[PDB]
């Protein structure tokens, strides 16, 4: 029966089986692990073959096979699409988490809740394909909510430790900042077009207005870090190296940028909303990239070259060449998880030690990762024929040709030059020049499930741009005519900002001390937004919500009005009442007065 | 297959090319058909036919259930309690059948869009204006009820607007 | 659980299904429009005279 | 015991009405209140006045 | 087991009285120094530096 | 011996006579408002050759 | 971490820890060995420049100065080790530590294993129920009568003495428990 | 209905003939299998209710509302065999009738035909909560809480009665099915205006509205943990059911009547989430959560939508299941530690992991994980009062922000960090309180699983 759909259902399905093993006798020995990493092995050749037949005969679906609840009109359903971007996603995580789990399989140890940590990373999959893979905004944001919480559950692994569960803390309130626009989409959508379904959806909304592709936006803004709310994924990096390979560099973070890709044929007829998205990666992408080259724990570099690389995606999704953008996204994610898998094995072989400072000629003291980190550096970089150049070299050529913002395309330039600048950084301060860690050398990459990962990685990120390039329809009308200055722009600034930044890293051997500017402060300070965007507001917040909200409101005046007014009055009249001498000739007057009154006030009028 | 009306849910005729191969190299995905064919359709085949044939030595009807028609609100005093409470009962059975008139019109409509592909825009026309009329129609009919709606609110309504439309033909008519 | 899981359908959700799928067809073969915005007959109701 | 008991039970045996307690409750209490009224009177105004010239594109709107 | 003169009291007026509440806070008198007294509700207890 | 038995564990049939009682005295209820029986509009029938009366 | 503080800290203290950081500071400014080397010796040099004044008011002048230009020039992301207050593995083994009195709540039947190991406990906690009133009386004893002035704990004199108020130092959890 | 009424009836005087050391054996069996018999009130029909009698009916949103009360009975059985262990048999047989009689009193009220009955039975709730709280509790504060429960509650609803009787002197009847049958629009008088606020205003009281709600952190902390259970998970509820079979009658005067309930709901939701921020009480954190999801319920009702009473009904289960949770997991710490602090005790995810696998549900289902119950509430209420007016986004989204943060604060810092020194007697979890945890927590997903259950008559 067309083998597409129960194939790529049984993908998904066999991903929790080991989760329903999680209360047998497999969780409680030391196989767990590695039954876990051949599971995710066995669904990613699974996955290979409705991939195939997409690439064969281009073949689409959408399988409704539950029908949870009936409203009366609209109806909600378990609703998986199955279309390229879902087709194509799939087999990518997967790899990518195949690879990672290996590394961790040898990075992790001599933890003691192994099995946990794998447990974990596996749920996080499956809320991601459950958020990949979602027909109706109801199962989206399932899976959004998810992948969130995991991520929250992985930040916080160490939960001892102050810092970590102040980072996984600090990732919720920007995700929930995000979700608030995710909740006005949904809400305009079902309100207005009476469905969260995406055929419904595409049908209703020939010319979609400004609400819903803001609140979009902002989701997105939210999930992918940009500038309002990027400074989360810095700090994610509190989690263990495995998590941040996995989740907050390649598959994770790219989310909202996917659920921009999603929603394109809206984002097609919206000119204002387009404009916005361009000018706010533009901006993200410098400015995360002018703070990462000056930053020296290496997991910081890592973290904000993704969202410098989040930021050009979305620079893509603002030219209007959304199908550009989920093809860098599947590109990056090769290079990224293992840049940070190498940088994790320098890590680990150091006596779990980050600042670059004290990382010295480690070129060949470490032949194999220096060679992984070299080639996931010039494919970073678009280097011709590599991975990152069969996106990222199309993407600057087709900013360079549209009518766009002058502004937003200058940022993009001088951010393609600040990245190789700081991958220049960490060739030099990681692998060149002398040893600078302590001298007890304990440095051994000889460990064959690091060397496996890593170099299944390293193929990937030779081979994947080239496969899936010349292995994918045209889904864009190509620029075939560019003045020949224009063409080798991308490569231009690439050389300049390597030349720049070896002449910067050589002038360190001077024996010459000067005391650092101005710029040099707010590029490693990160521009001062984390100093003051988490004291001010929050300071504000809480005092206002102990001092007003609490004090002043509800134990004050809410008291005084209402109860305490009413024991005062209730006490000051019964002590009137009830305090009499008890001598008859005072009341006995009071008598002669009632009778009076009354003969009078109510008996003159009959 | 036959289980539903393909009237209330039509589709295209189907029509799908044939194979022209125009290379030496064998296809992986007729292979990889083969394998899944022989290897999960016909096991599954043989047990959905063993449980066909368990269901056959079994079989029992279960009949829709049928409902006459009973005066309208309209045709009701204004205090007599029981023909109120049948009319009732009775809209609120065909408020439930319109809902489920414009969800098989949804479906349609969702269905032309996932099935026409990059011509939805065109191909999916004629469901389009058949849904705006359906909802319009159902709009007019419901819409604004709020909670705690009955048939008399709804035909309170109805009243309103037929007021306002008669009004308006008058005065056009005196242009 | 199960006792909730398989409570007689007494919402009438299939039968109002099953409903609306004989209204609809009937509808459509005819060519009468598939939904009316009045759902009582004009016939039925008497306006007031006089709107001035 | 001494922090709980003061932030929470030595709170309103120690308060006084002051032109500053006053103010400050009149403004965090009432303000808001009346502002959201403000807002929300005026947003539902300009919509129903729409609706009544009927121009608010109210196409598929089917539920509320 | 803490009686009921080891809780926070009203503001202190006499200097008796701020040497009474800096014993019962553990502080020395010259360092103890309450709320200014408006009716915020602060009372007896002590102002201390704002450095977290 | 199952004297001391009953003694001990008597006051587990209470709630199930309750039920059982509650149930008898539904039925006594449901008996007092038959008076539309078989009359309305809607689901007015004729009888079968055998049977009294169409509910209980 | 482990010595009880004073009340207050002396001029010279304040010079050791001034030079200790300005030292730190400038090796995460100078990242290599060479140059660390010249600027560090360069620095103690400038230390020990005015290392011979009797006039104090002048010292801490100077040492105001010093402290000062520090804080204009430090390094806005000095290294850290990593288990140090701010480092990246701080307090990473904290939520492994497990405190031994939750060893008397375990079942029986886990007791069951690891005789030996309880056995030991038990001499232990003997051994410190044996041992707590000559701790509290040497305490008593030792000190003066407007209670402690410092945070500093007499060691054991006696025959079989142990140093009072032991336990909890000596049964710490581990810095690497599990 | 009376196949629910009796066996209850039958509780009693089975407590008190058991012996001494069999009560809560026999008191949670019978309980649960009358929980199981009122399982059968969910067959519900599509057009009208189940009219069981001329005093007692069945509609599908009390149904919902009466299995939740059944169920909940046995939870506090089992909550409150614990702390009552020293207590003399005759005290723990009277507390016993107690909790029996405020489920017979609950049980009768969701299914009363008439509006005087309902009025009735729903005051008659009063006495056994007033006398469990003020006898059972543990601090001197309770007291106070009584009489601050008892006066809020008298003084909103005594105007209700009398508007109650001019109603039945004026249309001939106060039963339900004729009120709602021959339902006629309300003017714009002054007396009409009197009458509105005489019929909502115990229910408002009864939520609580913000500024109203002051009774409520006092009753719920200085309450016995039974106590609480019922006073979270049921005892709210009756103002939201009473609101919306009342406000059949109140049209269309509520179209601007509902404008300072509406401001007061969304501006005291935010204010109470801001309060759960900075709170030094366990308890007291929770009984502020439960005010910002009330006043979520008043915005659905008072906006009169089908959307926003499904959102209402549901929303009202799942707070109910949730709340009740979150106060024993509070419970098990203050009898463990005997102080109510949250900084108290710290890092007990190290000492009690299960305990803490429990804690992170609860406060995930309190924040509205979907695709829970809780989220199915929060999410329809948001559309119905986006439809309202726009702009109610913002207020809405401040506060989904702001419920996340107070209860992953009240998480981290009872779980996480490291444990607190000097306490040592920090015991296992007993078998009893994980069963308490699962009791609450499994039937939430469950519902989740058919989730048409509990949305009500609009659905
Ligand atoms: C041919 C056609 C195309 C033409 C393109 C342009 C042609 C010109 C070519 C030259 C381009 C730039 C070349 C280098 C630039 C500077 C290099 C540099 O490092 O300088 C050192 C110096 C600091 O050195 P330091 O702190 O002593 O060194 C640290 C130690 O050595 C400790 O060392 P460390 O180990 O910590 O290392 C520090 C680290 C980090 O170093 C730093 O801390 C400073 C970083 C400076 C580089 C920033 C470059 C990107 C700038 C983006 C600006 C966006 C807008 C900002 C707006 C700000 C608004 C307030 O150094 C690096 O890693 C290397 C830095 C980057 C090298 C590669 C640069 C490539 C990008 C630029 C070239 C682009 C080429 C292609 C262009 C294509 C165009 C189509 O920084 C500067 O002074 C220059 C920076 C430029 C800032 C100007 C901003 C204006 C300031 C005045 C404001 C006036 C206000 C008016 C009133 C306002 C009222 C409201
Ligand atoms: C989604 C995967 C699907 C799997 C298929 C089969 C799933 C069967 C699960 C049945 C229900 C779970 C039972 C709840 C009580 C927990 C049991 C317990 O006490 O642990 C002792 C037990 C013994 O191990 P231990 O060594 O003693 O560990 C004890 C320590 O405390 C250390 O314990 P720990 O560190 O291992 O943590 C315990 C664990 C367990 O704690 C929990 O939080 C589990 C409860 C879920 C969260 C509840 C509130 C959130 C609202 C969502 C409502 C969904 C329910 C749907 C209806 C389910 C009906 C039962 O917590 C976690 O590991 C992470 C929790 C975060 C979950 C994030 C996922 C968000 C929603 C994703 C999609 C959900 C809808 C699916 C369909 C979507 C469209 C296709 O622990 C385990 O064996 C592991 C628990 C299994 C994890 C389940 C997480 C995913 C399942 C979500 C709902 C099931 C969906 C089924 C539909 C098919 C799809
Ligand atoms: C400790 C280790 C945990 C992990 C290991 C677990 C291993 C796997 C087990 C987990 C199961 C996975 C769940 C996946 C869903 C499958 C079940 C589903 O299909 O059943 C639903 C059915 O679920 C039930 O309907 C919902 C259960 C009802 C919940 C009521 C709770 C019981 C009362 C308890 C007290 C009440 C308190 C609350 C008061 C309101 C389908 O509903 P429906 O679409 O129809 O069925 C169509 C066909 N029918 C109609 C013919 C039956
Ligand atoms: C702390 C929390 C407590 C709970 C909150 C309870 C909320 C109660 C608020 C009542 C809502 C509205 C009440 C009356 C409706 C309109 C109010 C009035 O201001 O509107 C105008 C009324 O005009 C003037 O305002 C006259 C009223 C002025 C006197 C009222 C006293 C208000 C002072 C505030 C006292 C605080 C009250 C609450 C005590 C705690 C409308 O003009 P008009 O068309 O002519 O009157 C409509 C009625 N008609 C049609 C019969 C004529
Ligand atoms: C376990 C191994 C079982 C091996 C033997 C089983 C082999 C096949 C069994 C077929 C059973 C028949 C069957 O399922 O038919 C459909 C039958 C009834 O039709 P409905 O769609 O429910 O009708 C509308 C009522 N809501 O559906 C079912 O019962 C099966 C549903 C299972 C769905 C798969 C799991 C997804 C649900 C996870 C829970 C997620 C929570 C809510 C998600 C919201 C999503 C928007
Ligand atoms: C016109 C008449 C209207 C009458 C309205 C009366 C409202 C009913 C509440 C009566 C409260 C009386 C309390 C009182 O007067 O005494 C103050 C009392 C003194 O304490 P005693 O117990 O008397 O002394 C023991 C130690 N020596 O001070 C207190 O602390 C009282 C504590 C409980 C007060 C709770 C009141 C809560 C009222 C809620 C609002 C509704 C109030 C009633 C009117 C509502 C508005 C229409």
């Amino acid at each position: 029966m067309n083998p597409f759909a129960s194939l790529t259902l049984t993908t998904l399905t066999i991903l929790t089986i080991p989760i329903m093993m999680s209360n047998s006798n497999i969780y409680k020995t030391n196989l767990y692990p590695n039954y876990v990493k051949t599971t995710v092995s066995y669904a990613f050749t699974l996955s290979l073959v409705p991939l195939l037949m997409f690439m064969h005969t281009g073949q689409e679906m959408i399988i409704s096979n539950w029908h949870w609840m009936t409203l009366q009109t609209v109806e909600l359903s378990l609703s998986f699409k199955m279309d390229y971007f879902s087709v194509m996603f799939i087999p990518v995580a997967l790899f990518v988490t195949w690879s990672i789990m290996e590394f961790s399989m040898w990075y992790m140890h001599s933890d003691p809740f192994i099995n946990r940590f794998f447990k974990y990373l596996l749920l996080f999959l499956i809320t991601m394909m459950i958020l990949v893979t979602a027909n109706n905004l109801f199962q989206l944001f399932i899976g959004w909510e998810g992948v969130g919480i995991m991520s929250f559950l992985l930040i916080g692994w160490w939960h001892g430790r102050t810092d970590a569960n102040t980072a996984a803390l600090q990732a919720i309130l920007y995700n929930r900042i995000g979700d608030i626009g995710f909740v006005l989409s949904m809400a305009w959508f079902l309100t207005h077009s009476n469905a969260w379904d995406l055929q419904q959806i595409f049908m209703l909304n020939n010319e979609c207005p400004n609400m819903p592709l803001i609140g979009l936006l902002l989701a997105a803004a939210g999930k992918s870090a940009q500038f309002g709310l990027h400074p989360w994924l810095p700090s994610a990096m509190e989690g263990p190296t495995p998590v941040s390979a996995l989740l907050h560099s390649s598959t994770m973070v790219v989310a909202g940028v996917f659920l921009l890709i999603r929603f394109y044929p809206l984002m097609e007829t919206n000119k204002l909303v387009q404009t916005m998205t361009l000018c706010l990666g533009a901006i993200t992408t410098l400015f995360t990239a002018l703070c990462a080259i000056t930053q020296n724990d290496i997991k910081k570099i890592v973290a904000f070259s993704t969202s410098s690389q989040l930021g050009l995606m979305m620079v893509t999704i603002g030219i209007n060449q959304p199908h550009l953008a989920f093809l860098h996204i599947c590109m990056h994610a090769f290079f990224k998880a293992m840049l940070f898998m190498c940088s994790g094995s320098i890590i680990h072989s150091l006596n779990d030690e980050q600042d670059i400072r004290k990382m010295g000629g480690l070129y060949k003291a470490m032949p194999f990762t220096t060679t992984a980190l070299i080639i996931g550096s010039l494919a970073l970089t678009g280097m011709p024929y590599l991975t990152g150049f069969y996106s990222k070299d199309l993407i600057i050529e087709a900013v360079n040709m549209s009518y766009t913002n002058a502004w937003a395309l200058l940022m993009t330039l001088i951010a393609t030059s600040l990245t190789a600048a700081y991958s220049t950084r960490i060739i030099f301060f990681a692998f060149l020049g002398k040893p600078r860690f302590p001298p007890l050398v304990l440095i051994n990459e000889n460990n064959p499930l690091l060397i496996n990962s890593i170099k299944r990685l390293l193929i990937g990120s030779i081979f994947a741009g080239f496969i899936i390039s010349n292995n994918i329809p045209p889904m864009t009308v190509p620029n075939t005519t560019m003045p020949l200055y224009m063409k080798m722009t991308a490569l231009i600034v690439t050389i300049m900002g390597f030349m720049l930044a070896l002449e910067l890293n050589n002038t360190t051997y001077y024996l010459k001390f000067k005391y650092p500017s101005q710029t040099y402060k707010f590029s490693n300070m990160l521009g001062y937004y984390p100093s003051i965007m988490h004291r001010l507001p929050t300071y504000h917040n809480l005092s206002m919500s102990q001092k007003s909200a609490s004090s002043l409101l509800d134990l004050i005046w809410l008291e005084t009005i209402l109860p305490k007014t009413t024991s005062f009055i209730q006490m000051k009249m019964s002590i009137m009442v009830s305090n009499q001498k008890g001598l008859i000739k005072l009341y006995f007057l009071s008598f002669l007065i009632t009778i009076m009154i009354s003969m009078t006030l109510f008996n003159y009028h009959e | 297959p036959d289980s539903w009306d393909k009237d209330v849910y039509p589709e295209p005729p189907r029509r799908t090319p044939a194979p022209a191969p125009q290379t030496s190299l064998p296809n992986p995905v007729t292979y990889l058909t083969k394998i899944f064919d022989l290897l999960v359709d016909r096991p599954v085949t043989l047990a959905r036919e063993f449980i066909e044939q368990q269901h056959a030595k079994n079989r029992y009807y279960y009949y829709h259930r049928e409902f006459r028609r009973v005066p309208d609100i309209t045709e009701c005093e204004e205090k007599d309690i029981l023909c109120m409470f049948e009319a009732e009962m009775q809209w609120r059975r065909d408020y439930k059948v319109d809902q489920e008139i414009v969800n098989i019109i949804q479906e349609r409509l969702k269905a032309c869009q996932q099935r026409e592909g990059e011509s939805y825009r065109q191909n999916c026309a004629k469901e389009l204006e058949q849904f705006t009329q359906v909802s319009k129609a159902f709009q007019d009919r419901y819409s604004d009820l709020g909670a705690h709606y009955s048939a008399r609110k709804c035909l309170a309504k109805q009243k309103q607007r037929m007021l306002a439309e008669r009004k308006a033909a008058k005065e056009a008519a005196a242009a | 659980s199960t006792f909730v899981a398989y409570l007689p359908d007494y919402r009438m959700q299939e039968w109002a299904r099953r409903e609306a799928e004989r209204l609809v067809k009937y509808r459509e073969a005819n060519g009468l429009p598939l939904m009316e915005s009045n759902c009582f007959d004009p016939n039925k109701i008497q306006l007031p005279e006089d709107e001035d | 015991i001494r922090w709980t008991y003061a932030r929470s039970a030595n709170i309103y045996p120690n308060f006084r009405p002051t032109p500053k307690t006053s103010l400050l409750g009149a403004l965090f209490g009432i303000g808001p209140l009346f502002f959201w009224y403000y807002v929300f009177k005026t947003d539902r105004d300009k919509k129903e006045k729409l609706i009544q010239e009927g121009k608010l594109d109210q196409t598929f709107n089917i539920s509320y | 087991h803490v009686t009921k003169d080891m809780f926070p009291g009203p503001y202190p007026k006499t200097p008796e009285e701020r040497a009474a509440a800096a014993k019962k806070y553990n502080m020395r008198v010259e360092d103890y120094e309450p709320y200014p007294d408006d009716g915020m509700g602060y009372g007896d207890y002590p102002k201390l530096p704002d450095r977290s | 011996n199952v004297l001391q038995i009953v003694r001990d564990h008597w006051v587990h049939i209470l709630v199930p006579v309750g039920f059982v009682f509650g149930c008898y005295l539904d039925r006594r209820s449901d008996e007092k408002l038959t008076a539309f029986r078989n009359k309305s509009l809607l689901f007015k029938r004729e009888l079968r050759p055998n049977e009294e009366v169409t509910w209980k | 971490a482990f010595s009880a503080p004073a009340a207050y800290l002396t001029h010279q203290q304040k010079v050791l820890r001034l030079y200790k950081r300005a030292l730190r500071h400038l090796e995460s400014w100078c990242v290599h060995r060479d140059k660390y080397r010249y600027f560090a010796c360069l620095m103690r040099a400038r230390f020990d420049e005015h290392k011979n004044e009797k006039d104090m008011v002048k010292a801490t002048q100077l040492l105001r100065q010093a402290e000062e230009e520090f804080w204009y020039g430090q390094h806005p992301q000095p290294y850290i080790f990593p288990e140090s207050p701010g480092g990246t593995s701080y307090e990473r083994y904290e939520c492994y530590k497990v405190p031994e009195w939750c060893l008397d709540d375990w079942h029986p039947s886990e007791k069951a294993m690891y005789p030996d190991y309880f056995a030991k406990r038990e001499q232990w906690k003997r051994l410190r129920r044996e041992s707590w009133e000559r701790e509290v009386k040497q305490l008593q004893e030792e000190t003066p009568p407007g209670g402690p002035r410092t945070e500093a704990l007499p060691p054991a004199r006696k025959e079989g003495d142990l140093p009072p108020l032991w336990w909890h130092i000596v049964t710490r959890p581990r810095e690497r428990p599990m | 209905m009376l196949k629910i009424i009796i066996p209850t009836t039958m509780l009693l005087p089975m407590t008190w003939m058991s012996k001494h050391n069999m009560i809560w054996i026999n008191a949670t069996v019978h309980s649960l299998l009358i929980s199981l018999i009122s399982l059968s009130l969910l067959n519900q029909l599509g057009e009208n209710s189940l009219n069981f009698s001329l005093t007692f009916f069945s509609d599908s949103l009390s149904a919902p509302l009466l299995v939740l009360t059944t169920w909940l009975l046995p939870l506090m059985l089992m909550a409150s065999q614990s702390h009552l262990s020293k207590e003399t048999t005759t005290r723990k047989k009277l507390y016993i009738t107690m909790l029996i009689l405020l489920q017979l009193f609950l049980i009768m009220t969701f299914t009363a035909t008439e509006l005087i009955l309902f009025y009735i039975l729903f005051e008659a709730t009063l006495v056994p909560t007033l006398i469990i709280i003020t006898r059972w509790g543990n601090q001197t504060e309770r007291l106070n809480a009584g009489l601050y429960f008892l006066f809020y509650t008298l003084a909103g609803s005594l105007p209700l009665l009398v508007a109650l009787v001019y109603i039945q002197n004026t249309t001939g009847s106060l039963n339900f099915l004729i009120i709602h049958y021959w339902s006629h629009p309300l003017s714009n008088s002054w007396s009409n205006i009197f009458m509105w606020l005489a019929c909502i205003m115990a229910f408002m009281v009864k939520m609580p509205l913000y500024g109203l709600h002051l009774w409520l952190p006092k009753a719920h902390v200085e309450a016995p943990i039974a106590g609480s259970m019922v006073l979270a998970a049921v005892l709210l509820k009756l103002g939201g059911y009473g609101m919306m079979r009342i406000t059949t009658i109140l049209n269309p005067l509520t179209n601007y009547m509902a404008y300072p309930f509406l401001m007061l709901s969304m501006w005291g939701m935010i204010m109470t989430s801001s309060i759960c921020l900075r709170q030094t009480d366990l308890k007291s954190l929770i009984a502020y959560s439960s005010v910002s999801h009330m006043a979520l319920v008043i915005v659905a009702i008072m906006i009169q939508t089908p959307w926003s009473f499904m959102g209402a009904t549901a929303l009202m289960i799942a707070h109910g299941l949730t709340s009740s949770m979150l106060f024993c997991l509070a419970n098990t710490n203050y009898e463990r530690v005997h102080s109510r602090t949250m900084i108290l005790a710290r890092g007990l995810q190290t000492l009690l992991p299960l305990m803490a696998t429990w804690w992170l549900v609860a406060s995930l289902t309190n924040l509205a994980l979907p695709p829970s119950i809780n989220l199915i509430g929060e999410l329809f209420i948001i559309t119905a009062s986006f439809s309202w007016s726009n702009i109610t986004i913002i207020l809405m989204g401040m506060n989904m922000m702001i419920t996340a943060l107070y209860s992953l604060y009240m998480l981290i810092t009872t779980q996480r960090g490291k444990y607190t020194h000097h306490i040592n007697n920090i015991k296992p979890s007993f078998t009893r309180e994980n069963a308490l945890m699962a009791l609450h927590i499994l039937p939430l997903l469950l519902l989740t699983l058919n989730p048409k259950m509990i949305l009500g008559p609009l659905y």
